[PDB]
RNA sequence: GGGAGACUUGAGUGCAGAAGAGGAGAGUGGAAUUCCAUGUGUAGCGGUGAAAUGCGUAGAUAUAUGGAGGAACACCAGUGGCGAAGGCGGCUCUCUGGUCUGUAACUGACGCUGAGGCUCGAAAGCGUGGGGAGCAAACAGGAUUAGAUACCCUGGUAGUCCACGCCGUAAACGAUGAGUGCUAAGUGUUGGAGGGUUUCCGCCCUUCAGUGCUGCAGCAAACGCAUUAAGCACUCCGCCUGGGGA
């Protein structure tokens, strides 16, 4: 279905791993990253989100599990 | 690098507009090839980069063949400037 | 060309402001020794971590925005020294446009 | 395209005894290929099947009458060389001189004798299946042309084309 | 690349003829112009026109059909491939389909038909049959 | 074809942008297993079609807190991406390659193919030295079986891993050489560009480069292929001439 990206709608870019406020909504319980087909992001932005989230995880901003 | 390539064009070219020419291309490729040979001596395992090196080398050789066909004087002047065999 | 480098690192939660400030100034001074110009140094937050990164479940984050060549060994020096130092928990570097 | 008002006479190419298999052994049927024509240009072929030779022959004749085609002729010869292909059967047919007779050994000889081509040079290059060689034959005879037709297409005159 | 623009021209004609398109456009050369004019004046084509553009003169063709359906051209074929070039003498001039087609030849006189060649008693390079 | 030229569409350079498990080097990580230590607690745990070998009362399994060590990177992750292929998925940095889009400034046919040569090249395997958590040929024992030199189970060596040097084989497969052009359409999708709208987002139209499915013509022995051809064509290279022996 035609769905909208948060990022595109918000006109946000240069996704920093610090942005927990934006990254935490693309995460399901126990830290798993929501699929693109669930959320509705583009491939480029989705990959940037993956990298930012993994950075946040290693930097303690977000958990790997739980 | 862009600044080095600018310098090389301005040096070896017939005009400041003549960005494209065999002598210009070869002069750029020779510096690139020297950098890549040093990179290979430091990164002996990067065969994926050695491939692009060999491709650049073949490009240079074909340009030099075109020069030997068309203008032997231009060819010899070029090689005296560059240091190739 | 000089490339921009965001640098985060996690100060322990129970350090004193005196030694902490001298420590941030140490790392900035060492970046400047190796030739990497620091344009900004700022504490981000103090937070409850996601887990026990060095036993301390809590941390204090600092950010160091830097401009420097990629050939300069400033980042490698900061890296080795933060590894050796047992006060800061993590560091991390980010090449930025 | 009508067998009506024509003296079509027939000729059997082959009867291939052909089997289906059942729990109770083998169900043996006869399949026939027949070619029929009027020796004026109009010729066709048909496939028949039945538990009897004459029944399959009748069916094949009745199917051949419903699939006729007309071949051009030039003094009991075709106008020009042609290659006919149909799935494994390549046949080339050349215009021959008069009195040289036919050059084939069946089924092509049957097809062309029934169509009325008394003098021709032919050859089966590929397979030997009578069905597909006959089909490539009719395909080539369909590829063939008439000078009047080609000249009316091109606009040029007949003499203006042959030179 | 285009190691054989003559055969590319012939095959483009064949393809458009099979889909029953109406016209064509081709990066042209003088030999293509000659062949197109021969086809024009021999009856395998309705019309042909030229276009002058800086890189290379385009030539456009307008094909021919006896009806909406029937084709005038059936198929073409180059013989000088060029991997094996076909030069022939005034006696070895081919006769495409006993005169119902045409062979296209280049000679000292120029680009001509088998008619004119076998009449003048010349030969040359054969470059295309047309069934 | 030879020679003297001239041109820019092909090929390439330059400007500006885009993407990316592309590659090599360095370090770092959380999860899980295994082991070790500390406590709790005590008779079974494990395994099977059945059992049994084994481990366990000397404290097992399990449970909770740490530590050591190796290997691989859950979600994201997809007939998705890159690479000539093999192949490449954690994270960051150093160095580096190829590709795509426009641009129409520049060279002005400089290109393609390419024997013979050179290089790369899954896994196994070899040499030297490290290392070795788990897995696991060989092997041991238990079982099964008429037998079982096997499938099952419990263990377990080389090996799997690192660095270098060798090997140079594969169902190394899209079982489809490379290059160029032409030839209905439909639909998704990746990276772009342009335009017409839209408060932006977004939607729409066009276009390039890939990546899938359906399908017309045509091709095909058939299966099937079909703008990522197995269609129409052209250049070059490699290869086949019944099966076995081999
Ligand atoms: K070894
Ligand atoms: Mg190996
Ligand atoms: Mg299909």
């Amino acid at each position: 279905r035609r769905k909208v990206d948060y990022i595109a709608a918000n006109h946000i870019e240069y996704i920093d791993y610090k942005d927990t406020e934006l990254l935490k909504r693309f995460i399901s319980e126990r830290g798993k990253i929501l699929p693109r087909r669930v959320t509705g992001t583009g491939a480029k932005n989705q990959r940037k989100l993956t990298i930012a989230i993994k950075r946040a995880r290693i930097m303690g901003l977000l958990p790997f599990v739980s | 690098s862009q600044e080095r390539k600018n310098e090389i064009i301005k040096e070896y070219a017939r005009h400041e507009g003549d960005t494209g020419s065999p002598e210009v291309q070869i002069a750029v490729l020779t510096e690139d090839i020297n950098q890549l040979n040093e990179h290979a001596r430091t990164h002996k395992k990067d065969h994926h980069s050695y491939r692009g090196l060999m491709k650049k080398i073949g490009h240079r050789r074909n340009l030099l063949a075109y020069l030997r066909k068309t203008d032997i004087q231009r060819y010899r002047e070029l090689i005296q400037r560059l240091g190739l065999r | 060309q000089d490339t921009k480098y965001e640098i985060m690192y996690i100060i322990r939660p129970n350090i004193d402001e005196e030694a902490k400030t001298a420590l941030v100034e140490r790392f900035d001074t060492i970046l400047k020794d190796n030739g990497a110009e620091v344009i900004e140094s700022k504490d981000w937050e103090k937070r409850r971590l996601a887990y026990e990164m060095n036993g301390f479940r809590e941390g204090i984050y600092h950010i160091v925005n830097v401009t420097s060549p990629s050939t300069a060994g400033a980042i490698n020096e900061f890296d080795r020294l933060a590894k050796i130092n047992d006060d800061i928990i993590r560091h991390m570097i980010v090449k930025v446009e | 395209i009508d067998p009506k008002h024509l003296e079509l006479e027939d000729r059997v190419v082959a009867i291939n005894r052909v089997t289906k298999v059942v729990k109770g052994g083998r169900r043996l049927r006869f399949a026939a290929l027949v070619v029929v024509g009027d020796k004026n240009g109009h010729v066709g072929f048909g496939t028949g099947k039945a538990q009897e030779v004459p029944e399959a022959i009748r069916k094949a004749i009745e199917d051949a009458k419903k699939n006729l085609v007309e071949v051009p002729m030039v003094g009991s010869t075709i106008p020009h060389e042609v290659i006919g292909v149909f799935g494994g059967g390549r046949i080339l047919m050349k215009p021959a001189v008069e009195g040289s007779g036919v050059a084939a050994g069946g089924p092509v000889r049957a097809v062309l004798e029934l169509a009325g081509v008394a003098d021709i040079t032919s050859k089966s290059l590929g397979s030997n299946t009578p069905i597909n060689v006959v089909r490539a034959t009719v395909e080539g005879l369909k590829q063939l042309k008439r000078a009047e037709e080609v000249a009316a297409l091109r606009g040029k005159s007949v003499e203006e084309i042959i030179g | 690349v285009m190691t054989d623009p003559i055969a590319d021209f012939l095959t483009r004609i064949r393809n458009a003829n099979m889909v029953k398109h109406e016209t064509l456009e081709v990066p042209a050369s003088k030999i293509k112009r000659d062949i197109a004019e021969i086809l024009k004046r021999e009856g395998f084509i309705r019309d042909v026109e030229y276009i002058e553009d800086d890189k290379q003169g385009v030539i456009r063709v307008f094909l021919k059909y006896g009806k909406n359906e029937e084709r005038v051209i059936t198929n073409l074929k180059r013989i000088s491939k060029p991997g094996l070039r076909a030069y022939v003498k005034a006696d070895e001039v081919p006769k495409v389909l006993n005169g119902l087609g045409i062979a296209i030849i280049s000679t000292s006189e120029g680009v001509i038909t088998d008619k004119e060649a076998r009449a003048k008693n010349i030969g040359g390079e054969v470059i295309a049959y047309v069934w």
